[PDB]
């Protein structure tokens, strides 16, 4: 069972500033890695797949990068929509399709 | 002729000498060669034959695109003498997206599986005619060895499985006489998940080393009693484990009875055989993906699960070149039963994107008591040149 | 693709729940239909899914024997039934499409990630 | 079936009549034909087979580029009935970049050498299965005859060598019974570099005429005693010498015991055989390049080293057309053992730059007691038309 | 096994029923088929085989240009089971620009002629090995039947000729036993010029109907005595003559002993056989070019030279479609010897300038005592579509 892990657990950021969320896999997941956004009281929303392909409707300010064991989601300028919990998930070859425990993106005071 | 009994002792083995290579992908770039995967070798009294599951297409063809899927109505078991490549004159012996074959000393048995994933049929074709059939018992991809069955005194035995291949529920050993299914044993003992067995005669019984796609990176063992149909199972003790994926040799472990739980999920078809308390085995040189191929002996590695003392290593395929499935086959000599193996050399999709097809060549090695040198015998096709 | 689920549930421990998920027509031929749960501040967990064409279902190791996933093509409605409900099974249950549409018996699954999700059904497992 | 003993007398020979031609390069220009080199012919009890070392590719193929290379992991021994060209249905009998084969009266033996140049393996494959193996003893390209071995009463013999291509190489004669190496003799007597032997039964023994790559433009001889494994060696006496390069016939000389030192270095595989004190032999017509091919008898040329009296000359390939290796094979008639030979007709790189490949066709001639005329049977492909 | 003796009566013949067609030129337009000419059929105890002289090239090939020459170093005798077209897996049984073959009841004899026009060699290859050879006796294109030889009690006979085929000087009948030439008779009797004989067993002897290239448009006959090697010869009496060119049937005449001197020069290989005093024979429908093909019985036409009473006519190839050589072969039935014939269907140059090559297909007919209808079985290739 591959363990996904995310850091930091909470990322405090000023509106308009750039944010980077790290996801690390306990074994190589190639580029079989996805990212989801979840706002409070909503179902998760797919942002990235194949570590870097933006999903439909996802604005160009979201960018994914990395391969093997380490991945980044970059949000290029936080709008008020972007303050959410972000989950990474591997989909590499064989189950379980484990998720990370998620990173909260949070408004700086 | 009389039925085969394999009652001779196993040969002395110091390692494996080169025996055959088909060069199928290099020949495909300039001639009409079949797309195949999941090859194996099996021999009658006189000759060895190469088998593979065709994709119902030649490689230089419009139908060779998307040939990565393992199950379609067009897959057929191809059969040739070993070293004759799969050209258009190749016989399709039965409809099959999974199979096994063996010669009992009188005629060929083919076990051929095809149909819906949820409701597949296995046909038992013996001496060129359909003798028996059985339906999927767990309704989730009935499947078999992708290598030779073994026959002693005309009783052939084939391991078959359905569902997620769990234990007594899903894996059965079918005992077959001239194509008629005469008995069926549920899997018994401590092997939890059992697929794609590589089997060899070990008179009076049959012994199989298999793939565990869920819990083990160590390999399951099945002992099959031909006289009373009893089944026993366990795992290859060796601390050097033979599945892919697996942990690095500095950190891997094994257990004689249980799956080791180390990179347990997924696997590759492979083989091992006992040599007293030692084990001979083959594996991909890489620990996570099907690159290279090596064989070695592990000292006490059949009996002692903490042993990692390997000796007599051979590279068959260098660590930078693709491999695939591998399986044992047994050949009767003048005075002893030799063990030989084949390696599938997979090329094309998903890993190589120069081409739209997925296909294999093979290389084949036989056990020797003589001396042998070094080499590397990869597939050798240049996909940049036969590029789409 | 739209996915619409049944409303919230409260269940006694040791009982069973049967959440439903109605899809846009023909969804179960194009996508795997997958169930994923989220204990209320803990994290996402995949439970299993039912693969298109063959309709065979695949379950995460911890739920085997406890969960069943089925799908009626005709109403285009999938169902997840979870049994022997522990207090710990208190969670939001989502249905989702997975892009994965074929299990290769050798090479496993491609594209098992989740582009479309149901609104989520809260299941509470409690005595009161 | 009983073992071959070749105990019949050698046939009367007046010269050689045409017997077979494969036309492989002309057929390659519109057909899927294998790239090959180092061909040879050998016959079982009923029929003659053509053998060659494939380059693991057809000629109209992306892989046919750089097939001038002598040793690669993809070379395999091709086998067909004589006159069936090497099309895609051809059997690859073993992995080999050097080889020899023969039929003992019960089954085929193949001697197949492959691996790293500095650590090669020879596999002994008999009746379809690997029986024995041996590693490179001098770690510098283990190599064998590139022509048939010879078997008397089931004991086959093959000459093999390892070590320097232009220095004191280590030559052994292996005695083989049903594929098992039963004995091994070091080379003995006065031959000093001894390579690519062309061998023939000369009951009760075997005789070989070989290539001296170092000091002879005369050819070495080996006599092999099958019954006591003893070896003797010397050189073809005739003042007309059979290697290439060599000095012009007006200026060449020879010695019965020593290499003649005249243009000793380098060579080509060829043949000769005794006919009382006379010798029958073949050689390239050109003295410094492998062009043309002629055969003739030299009167007392087996036993007088100053004899240059040739007679019964035949041009087999005209002096302007390419040649290559050539070798004897023996055929059992009703009353006597006939001698036949083949000529490799090499085309392409390095000498022809119209094409990226190197390949051969073959022409084959047999000894006749009858009468014969004249001709020239070259390869006949037009590389300007099948030009890259 | 035992030698063939053909000591059964000739089957009652009412005409000829269709037996085989190779479709070689239509298949050549989409696959690797040999360029050929001068085909023939011959049968062993079990099966019929088709033979032809290959031009050392496939048809879709650069080497198929200028294949109109009848003699080159690259021509080989191709052999297949009848109805298997000449694909690349075809065996080249010998080097030959002229040939004949037959099976004696134990093995194949091939008579294979090749070499310089002024100094050709005939090789006699029996049971797969060269047994004998003879040189051109008059140093002007030694040549043979281009159809089956005939064997009775193991003595095969072949008609061969040299020079302009004049009488005792040029034409010889060679008697052959297991490939050894045991006797040679000069032609005797009144047949003046004798080429390309079509021969049939007529126990106790052999009878041949031949091509007169100089004086006759009537065909020569040779009777060969197998027991005492005596030769007798004459001409087909029929006023309806069988050569091409010839005079129109209203204006032709014949003679039993002499060439008729009517369009004597040039000819085509053809056949006839006796049926009591009647003669069955085949010829081109057109009188001055090789178009169409017809067979018929001429009442008393074997013995009465003024007879033109034809009956039982069959068109084999319509008068607008090309034909070529034709020849008899004999097939042993349960109780009688049947007569069959083949027709070469020549296509391409010189007459058809759509293409650069010259090649043939065949159609084959056998005698029947039953009933038959009508048809026309031409070559059928569309050279406008496979146009150069
Ligand atoms: C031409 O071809 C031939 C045939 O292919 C080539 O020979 C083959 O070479 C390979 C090299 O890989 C050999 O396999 C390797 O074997 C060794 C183990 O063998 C050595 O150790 C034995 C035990 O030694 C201990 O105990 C003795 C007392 O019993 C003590 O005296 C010692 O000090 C030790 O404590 C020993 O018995 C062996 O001796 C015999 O063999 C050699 C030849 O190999 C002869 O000289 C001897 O006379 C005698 O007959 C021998 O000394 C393994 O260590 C190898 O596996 C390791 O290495 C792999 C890479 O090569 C690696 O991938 C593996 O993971 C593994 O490495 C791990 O373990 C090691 C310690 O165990 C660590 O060092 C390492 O870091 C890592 O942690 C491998 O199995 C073949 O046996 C040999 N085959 C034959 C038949 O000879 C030849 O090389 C070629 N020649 C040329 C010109 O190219
Ligand atoms: C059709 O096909 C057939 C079969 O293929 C052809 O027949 C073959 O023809 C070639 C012709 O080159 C012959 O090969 C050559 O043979 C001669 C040797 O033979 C001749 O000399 C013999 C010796 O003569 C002396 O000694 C005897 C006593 O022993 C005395 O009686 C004499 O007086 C002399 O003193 C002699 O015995 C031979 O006679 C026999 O053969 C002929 C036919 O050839 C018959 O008429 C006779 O009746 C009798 O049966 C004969 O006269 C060799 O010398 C040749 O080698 C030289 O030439 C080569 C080129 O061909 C060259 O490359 C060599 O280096 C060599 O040349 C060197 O030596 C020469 C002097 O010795 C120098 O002049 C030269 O400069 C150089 O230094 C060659 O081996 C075949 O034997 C013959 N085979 C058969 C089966 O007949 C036929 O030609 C073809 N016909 C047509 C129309 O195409
Ligand atoms: C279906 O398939 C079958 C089988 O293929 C076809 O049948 C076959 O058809 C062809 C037609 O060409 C026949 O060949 C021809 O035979 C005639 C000779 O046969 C006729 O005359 C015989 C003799 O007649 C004289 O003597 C009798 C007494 O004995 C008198 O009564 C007469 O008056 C005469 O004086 C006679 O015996 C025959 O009878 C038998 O056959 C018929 C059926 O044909 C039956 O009714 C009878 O009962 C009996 O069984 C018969 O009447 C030849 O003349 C033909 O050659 C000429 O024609 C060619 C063109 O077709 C031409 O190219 C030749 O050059 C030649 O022409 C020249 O000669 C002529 C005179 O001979 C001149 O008139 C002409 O101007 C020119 O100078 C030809 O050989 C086959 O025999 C017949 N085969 C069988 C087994 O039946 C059938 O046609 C097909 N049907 C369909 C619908 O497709
Ligand atoms: C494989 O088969 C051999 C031969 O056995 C015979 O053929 C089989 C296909 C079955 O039809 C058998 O019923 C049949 O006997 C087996 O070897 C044989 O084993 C048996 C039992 O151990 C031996 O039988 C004994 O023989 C003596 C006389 O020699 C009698 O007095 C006894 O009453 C008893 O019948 C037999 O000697 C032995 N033969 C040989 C040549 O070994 C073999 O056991 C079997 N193995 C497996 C794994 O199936
Ligand atoms: C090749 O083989 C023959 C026959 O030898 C036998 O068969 C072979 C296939 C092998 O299996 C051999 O191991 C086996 O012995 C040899 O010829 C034979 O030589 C022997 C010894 O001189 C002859 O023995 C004599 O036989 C007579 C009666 O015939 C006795 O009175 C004598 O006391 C003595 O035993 C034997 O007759 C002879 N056979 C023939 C057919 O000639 C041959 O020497 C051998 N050659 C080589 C080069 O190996
Ligand atoms: C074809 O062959 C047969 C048999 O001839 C023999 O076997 C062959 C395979 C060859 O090896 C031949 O060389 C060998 O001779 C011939 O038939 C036989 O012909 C002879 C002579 O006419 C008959 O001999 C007579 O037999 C009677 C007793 O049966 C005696 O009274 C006579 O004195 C005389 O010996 C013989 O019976 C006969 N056999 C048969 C079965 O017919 C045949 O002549 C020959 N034909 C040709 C054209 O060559
Ligand atoms: C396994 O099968 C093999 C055969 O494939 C068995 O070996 C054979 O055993 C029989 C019976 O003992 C032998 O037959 C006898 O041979 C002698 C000598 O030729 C003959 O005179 C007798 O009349 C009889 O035919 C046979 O030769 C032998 N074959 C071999 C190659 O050894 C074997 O016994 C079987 N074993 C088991 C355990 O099933
Ligand atoms: C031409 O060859 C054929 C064979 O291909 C000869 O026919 C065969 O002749 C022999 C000897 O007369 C017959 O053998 C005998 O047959 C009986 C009954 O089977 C048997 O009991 C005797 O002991 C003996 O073997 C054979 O049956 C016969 N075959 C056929 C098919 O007729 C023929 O005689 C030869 N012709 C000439 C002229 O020699
Ligand atoms: C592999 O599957 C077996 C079989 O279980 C049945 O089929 C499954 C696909 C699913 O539908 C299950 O709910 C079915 O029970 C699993 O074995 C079951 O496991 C549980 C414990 O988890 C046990 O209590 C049940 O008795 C088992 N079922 C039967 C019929 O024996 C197994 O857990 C799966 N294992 C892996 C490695 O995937
Ligand atoms: C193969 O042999 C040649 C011939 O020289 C002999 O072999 C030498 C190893 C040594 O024993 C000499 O005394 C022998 O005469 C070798 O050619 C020599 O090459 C070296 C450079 O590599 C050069 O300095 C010498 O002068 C060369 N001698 C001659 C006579 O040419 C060659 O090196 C040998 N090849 C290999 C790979 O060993
Ligand atoms: C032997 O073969 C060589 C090589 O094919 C011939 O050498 C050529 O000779 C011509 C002049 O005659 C030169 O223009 C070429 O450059 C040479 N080629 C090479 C590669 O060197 C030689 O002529 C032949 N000799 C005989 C006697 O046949
Ligand atoms: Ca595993
Ligand atoms: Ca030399
Ligand atoms: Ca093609
Ligand atoms: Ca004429």
């Amino acid at each position: 069972e591959i363990v996904m892990t995310q850091s930091p657990a909470t990322l405090s950021v000023s509106p308009g500033a750039r944010a980077t969320l790290f996801c690390r896999a306990s074994r190589s997941v190639s580029d079989n890695l996805a990212w989801y956004q979840q706002k409070p009281g909503q179902a998760p929303r797919l942002l990235i797949f194949g570590a870097s392909t933006r999903a439909t409707g996802v604005p160009a300010r979201f960018s994914g990068s990395g391969s093997g064991t380490q991945f980044t989601l970059t949000i290029s300028s936080l709008q008020s929509e972007d303050f959410a919990v972000y989950y990474c998930q591997h989909y590499n070859i064989w189950p379980p399709w484990t998720f990370g425990q998620g990173t909260k993106v949070e408004i700086k005071r | 002729a009389e039925y085969r009994n394999w009652s001779k002792p196993q040969c002395g083995i110091t390692g494996f000498a080169p025996f055959s290579k088909d060069n199928s992908i290099r020949l495909s770039a300039g001639g009409d060669i079949w797309v195949t995967r999941e090859p194996y070798v099996s021999c009658d009294l006189d000759k060895c034959y190469q088998f593979a599951l065709g994709q119902g297409t030649t490689l230089n063809n419009v139908h060779s695109n998307n040939t990565v899927r393992d199950r379609t109505p067009y897959r057929t078991l191809l059969m040739n003498e070993l070293g004759v490549p799969f050209h258009l004159g190749t016989k399709q012996v039965c409809i099959a997206w999974s199979s096994s074959s063996c010669h009992d000393g009188k005629a060929w048995l083919h076990v051929c599986i095809t149909g819906d994933d949820k409701n597949a049929t296995a046909s038992f074709i013996y001496n060129g005619r359909l003798v028996d059939s059985v339906v999927s018992w767990s309704n989730d991809i009935l499947r078999t060895q992708e290598s030779e069955c073994v026959c002693i005194n005309g009783t052939c035995t084939v391991v078959m499985t359905d569902g997620n291949a769990t234990g007594k529920a899903d894996t059965k050993i079918l005992f077959i006489e001239e194509g008629k299914i005469v008995h069926t044993s549920k899997l018994s003992g401590s092997a939890q998940h059992v697929e794609e067995c590589s089997c060899y005669p070990r008179y009076p019984g049959v012994r199989c080393v298999c793939r565990d796609n869920w819990k083990g990176s160590n390999r399951p063992i099945i002992d099959i009693n031909i006289k009373d149909h009893s089944i026993v199972s366990s795992y290859v003790c060796s601390g050097l484990v033979g599945d892919t994926p697996r942990k690095s040799d500095s950190s891997s472990s094994s257990h004689c009875l249980n799956p080791n739980n180390e990179e347990g999920g997924h696997g590759v078809k492979g083989w091992a055989f006992d040599d007293g308390n030692d084990v001979w085995m083959g594996r991909t040189i890489n620990e996570t993906s099907r690159l290279g191929y090596e064989t070695f002996k592990v000292v006490e590695g059949w009996s002692n699960p903490k042993s990692k003392l390997q000796i007599n290593r051979q590279v068959i395929v260098d660590r930078g070149d693709r491999s695939g499935y591998s399986g044992i086959f047994s050949v009767e000599g003048k005075s002893c039963i030799n063990r030989c193996f084949y390696v599938e050399l997979i090329r094309g999709r998903k890993e190589e994107t120069e081409v739209l097809w997925t296909s294999n060549s093979i290389v084949v090695f036989c056990g020797t008591s003589g001396t042998y040198g070094t080499g590397s015998w990869p597939d050798g096709a240049d996909l940049n040149l036969m590029h789409t | 693709v739209q996915l619409v689920q049944s409303g919230a549930e409260v269940k006694r421990p040791g009982s069973s729940v049967r959440v439903s998920c109605k899809a846009s027509e023909g969804t179960f031929n194009k996508y795997t239909l997958t169930w994923v749960r989220q204990a209320p501040g803990q994290g996402l967990e995949w439970m299993g899914g039912i693969i298109p064409i063959s309709g065979i279902a695949n379950y995460a190791q911890k739920f085997q024997g406890r969960v069943a996933i089925t799908a009626d093509e005709s109403t285009t409605t999938a169902y997840m039934e979870l049994s022997s409900l522990r207090s710990e099974d208190s969670a939001v249950y989502y249905c989702a499409t997975a892009v994965s549409d074929y299990f290769n018996r050798d090479l496993g699954w491609e594209d098992y990630y989740f582009p479309f999700w149901g609104q989520g059904t809260l299941v509470t497992v409690a005595s009161a």
